[PDB]
């Protein structure tokens, strides 16, 4: 849960969980940009956000 | 959680640690846990302080030794010296509760 | 292999630690080592079994971490640990079966299973806890190459055997003379037997000599001495090396003389003690020589003269017996103990999932042929296999 | 319940840790435990004592926070930690004591006393420290239906019984053909005698039975088959079944064969062992049954013809036994060992006021009694007795 | 004294938890006590060796101190960690192999060898790490005048003498009555023989008594009492003290009845067990009383009819056999027992550089003559080298 | 477990409330309970069958929610409801009939099926609604580890074992004195007999004892008795026991004489009761031993003169009568009656679709041969059996 990280302010296993490269599923209310862009689907861009 | 701290300066001190990117989490997480909990049915409160352990000791005792004491009409009807109550010519009054 | 002691004594701490009740400094350091832990192990998929009749299961961590609470604990933040605490001591429980069960003539000190294996890397070495107990104390110490060993209480190293000799024999069996042993377990019994009452031998006094050997040595061993035979002492009728035809057998035990209880190194005299017996210590050893004298009565009462004749018949012989025990002692290599149940858990877990006799240890487990043909690559399994079974001997009770 | 053994540790911990000169980085999570302690037993009487000679006491708390300001522990700080020390030591003594011999047909997990009933309530939920020593955390575990265990060393698990039956009898008793055994402690020697040597059985082999019920059950059990019995070997006067006559004993020993030992749990074969005599491991076992044969030697010596005529006259007869000893075992249940002091605690505290007893314990502990009907209320009490005993002899030697 | 034990479990602790891979948060708090040590220690000089044959040996200790800033422990650092921890467990274990070859006749308590006279000044007390240790806190206890204890698992103490005494004697040696007993161990084996079996004793029952008592005092201590001796339960050959006289002993184990046991201390009653079996206790006793009736059967076959003849020519002797056995118990002073490794470790450390003979200790430490004539400064003797041998037994593995 | 019993009496309540015209401030709860389970409940898969003739079936929970906003329930509403109401109560009894017939010879306490396996996760834990029913209340309070409580009215706890003994025998059934038993379901009828009516007896007066055991304790008995034996006083004729032979069994029934029944525990008298016949109540017991004495009527019309000789043969034979029943009892463990339809619920599941028998349970479910060797494992496998019938027992009638 995102919003339990966030105010709690533990970090540490997210950062671990994103930089050893493990499969996550992240959980919360969160805005989304739709892209109507199949070049910047190739151009592989849902990987920095 | 919303919760409140003693001291101005806590707060910048608190503020410091959950703002230092060389810091781990735990720490942070300990920190957003703070909160006062209060219990007005004994009138007790508690509240989160930090302290070197000089400055915690002498704040307790300081705590743990108030000179206030609880009052009651009767407290202050027998604040009076007993030489003018017990006496008839002397009658005494009040107006307000307590 | 650390790894898996390093899980066992954090499970052990987390659940006999996390209590309703308990400020939270008192669980700072374990709480980190959890956190750790679950970081580190979240993501690498494991398998265990594969081999006998152990169930090929497969783990996959999916937990997320603790938290917290100023003041005391709740008892939600308790069931949460203790969901992932009984996921973590099935898996340990599982994988240390799984290493009970493999070893080859090859290197020992290396791992088998391939569950240790893939946590034996370089990636997973972060949660080290601690390195308390006894047995892995042994292992790292070992893999430096230093003074090793281990507390023994009641050894049971010295192998079954009943076996007899002989110094006189006759086809008709009734002028023997000889020497009777029998060293079952920690318990060496020791007994001269003569027929003839020592009225032909030179002196009067017949003497009797026994050797054992022991195949590791020991250290700062304490020996109770008893001159008697509390068991040889008893009318039989004992077989023949033949095979088909058997003699008699009558002691009636005399005070045995000059007994003398031997304690060498490599064929070198360390302690020797003459006329002693009761709880005495011999410093190092690895070798066990016993000499003591048959003696004639000097002066014979009718009870004495009916049965010690100069005649040639006898019904009534006569032997002196000798009674050796060792209580407690330290042995430079791992032996199976009394004290300890690890013989018991290793013997259970090859004996669940039927697996066949290995190429290493004797069918069924059976101790006596192991110990009879001890070698340092059995020494090396049987120190794994040992350190694998204190393992596991600390979650599932 | 965990309260008392968290008041046991913490005593325990303060007496061996605040010492003069240690650092104070080493004790602070153990001094913050002490101080929230105090303040939370601060205010509260409690009574104790009023059954039986037990004499009465009373307590009052109050008492201020130590200091927590010094780098190095000196003279006043550790001088006030023994004064208030000795206080909590003498509270706990008193405590454990009265509510120890106290006993009850009816929930035998519950606090009895009214000591750990006050002192088991929410408030005082605040003190419980760790579960470190094996009954608590055994208790823990069985409250809450987890698998138990138990490690003991040559535990008195088989009960006192010296009964014996004969398969062949005569009026006069001058030819008898049966079995004796003296199971007691953990030790289990049965004998069979056959005066006639098996002359008139088939086969020239007799088969002598025996079955030991054990009244618990055990797990991770070693055994040691020493194949002679120790007392079935002597000369005997030994009186009848019907005690009307004594008759006379004259035991020759020879050795068994094909001797046949099993383990058997819930009335089902699980390991079978044969002619493998010193030491042997079983995995989980409630019932011992041995079959050993007797063998009529073939041929024999002239010190043998005296010893089995076929005539009438029948003076010395054929005997073997087998030992059976366990020097290692696990049980699921509380039993007394032989390794710690429980039951000799139980018993001493006991006998020291002389509680009048009711239908719960067996009269002074009768241990051999207790193990001869075992019902299930008993276990809990036992447990729980035992338990509060191990937490007396954390603080008091 | 305890210094070095607090010594002792930090450089034990040092040793373990010092592994690559760990959080430095979880030693923060041992690598502050190290660098404190390290301080303290640092610019002194000792000396060791001189009497006997121990090699001189000369300290200085001039050495760093160890970082406290890696997030995560590395190589380097455990490298160092062991250089110096080499060196001091080297000084450890000479100063208690120094500390053990001493001794003084009057005031034990005190340090003997130069090193720990040293070690007993203030400027050293800033080490006291912890007194976990059930040794260190026996010794801490008895340092100030308060009630100690023990546990021990079969100890022996009971003095070992092995000597028979008669009621009714003739030269000719025919026709006896006497008790035979032999206290080796922590086994008590007491037989009352009688060669008419009570034809002419008072009301054809014969009384029994025997008396051992011990040197100290023993508390809460299971018994396991088991009749029919088996030492005493063959034909045995026995000389006399005239010095000239040998007699002959048949015995024949009658049934036991009416056994009594009375444990007693201070010449007062304290436990008394009538007609019970299997495993007693007692609370605290300090001599051993033990008393019995040879009961001759009324009622007799014929088998029995011609072994118990009714005139002086005897075949067979009659007798009855009692064994105690002490399972556990708990003791106030040092004991050295079958299941420990302090006395000898202390014996094989005095016998491997050759110290000659002491004053107070007798020579070779033999344990019969130090409990023969055991007095309270052996005691306290004993006490500090078990100390400092425990204290060893921490390091050497 | 408890959460399939939560779902079960949601399912009940919902066949019971759920009617139209009803007012929705009478069933808010259930309504509110029911829509979180269909939420929980929601986006899963399950996996139900395997073994026998079970279908293997999927399930997935895919229902929309259920208003809550109108005041009078509906025929819309109604349908609506009962729908999904169907298939969940088709689905619980799919789950139950699976778990049922699956039991396990070690552990078996723990649920077994694949199903009960997934429902046992953290989630599905937040659906538990109430405990209500005896068995449910017993199995949590079990869990909890206090005193558990099963009532019952007739229990059959009684072993069949229709057995008789005789004492003074002969080959061809001349004279007969001995004991004649029946104890079959919650019925104990005995019947002392012997043929020479005490005619050359001690004093005119013959004892008779029967003892009868029980496999597990009772509480709270109330106990129905009369003195005439209702089977044993008819002219019968039954095979011996040489399984060859027969004898025929003539009775003349008297009254007992000095009726007395004991309930003991543990060997303690805990009840008497002489002179007495019926409508007594004894508190806690678990063996009952019944003796009576038969006595020769001390005066005789002719017709009973004539019928009873002084000589040899006899035409009719003497018998006493006594039965005992026992009404009403509370267990600690669960078992079987002729009150409850659950036994029956349980062996028509099992034999429907024809399950293998088990490794623990005996073909076809007999009662007899399972209570013969009533095992703690088959206690737990029987309560759990058991508790899923219960539940069961709800959902379809």
């Amino acid at each position: 849960n995102l919003e339990e990280l966030m105010r709690t302010g533990s970090y540490a296993q997210i950062t671990n969980m994103l930089l050893n490269n493990q499969p996550v599923a992240l959980v919360g209310a969160l805005p989304f940009v739709t892209d109507s862009s199949v070049i910047s689907l190739i151009a592989i861009l849902d990987a920095t956000v | 959680d919303a919760g409140k701290v003693v001291d101005s300066e806590t707060a910048s001190i608190c503020d410091a640690i959950f703002q230092d990117e060389e810091t781990e989490g735990a720490v942070a997480r300990f920190i957003a846990e703070m909160r006062q909990r209060v219990q007005a049915d004994r009138n007790v409160v508690n509240y989160p302080s930090i302290l070197h352990p000089i400055d915690y000791a002498f704040n307790e005792y300081f705590l743990q030794h108030q000179l206030v004491e609880p009052l009651n009409n009767d407290i202050i009807f027998n604040y009076i010296p007993e030489r003018i109550r017990n006496d008839v010519n002397y009658i005494l009054n009040m107006d307000r509760n307590l | 292999m650390d790894v898996l002691y390093s899980l066992s004594k954090t499970l052990k701490d987390a659940r006999d630690k996390i209590v309703e009740g308990t400020l939270y400094s008192n669980v700072s350091d374990l709480i980190q080592q959890f956190n750790q832990m679950i970081i580190t192990m979240n993501g690498n998929e494991f398998q265990t079994g594969g081999i006998g009749n152990l169930p090929i299961r497969n783990w996959n961590f999916n937990f997320g971490l603790l938290g917290t609470t100023l003041l005391n604990l709740d008892a939600n933040y308790v069931e949460t640990a203790r969901n992932t605490i009984d996921y973590f001591v099935d898996f340990v429980d599982n994988v240390c079966m799984d290493e009970m069960v493999r070893e080859s003539q090859r290197n020992g000190i290396a791992p088998q299973s391939d569950s240790l294996r893939k946590l034996s890397a370089i990636k997973f070495k972060r949660i080290n806890f601690d390195n308390s107990s006894e047995y892995i104390e042994n292992w790292n110490l070992q893999n430096r190459r230093q003074r090793t060993g281990f507390t023994f209480h009641k050894p049971n190293i010295f192998p079954y055997s009943a076996s007899f000799t002989l110094n006189r024999s006759q086809p008709a069996h009734d002028n023997l003379m000889g020497t009777m042993w029998l060293n079952a377990g920690s318990e060496i019994q020791v007994a001269g037997f003569d027929y003839s009452c020592a009225i032909n031998a030179p002196a009067n006094i017949q003497q009797f000599e026994h050797i054992v050997p022991l195949r590791r040595v020991l250290t700062t061993a304490t020996i109770t001495l008893l001159p008697d035979a509390e068991r040889f002492s008893f009318p039989r009728v004992i077989n023949s090396a033949d095979g088909a035809t058997t003699w008699f057998f009558n002691p009636v035990i005399l005070r045995p003389n000059n007994v003398e209880v031997e304690f060498l190194l490599n064929g070198q005299i360390i302690n020797t003690y003459q006329a002693r017996f009761g709880t005495i210590v011999a410093r190092n050893f690895d070798t066990i020589r016993l000499s003591f004298q048959l003696m004639r009565p000097p002066n014979m009462t009718p009870a004495v003269a009916v049965l010690f004749p100069n005649a040639q018949p006898f019904e009534h012989h006569a032997t002196v017996g000798l009674t050796l025990r060792i209580e407690s002692a330290v042995c430079e290599s791992v032996l199976a103990d009394a004290s300890e149940t690890l013989l018991a858990n290793v013997t259970s877990v090859r004996q669940e999932y039927a697996i066949p006799v290995g190429p290493v240890f004797p069918p069924g487990m059976n101790w006596t042929d192991l110990i009879t043909n001890y070698s340092p690559s059995r020494e090396d399994n049987l120190q794994r296999v040992f350190t694998v079974a204190s393992i596991r001997s600390m979650l599932i009770k």
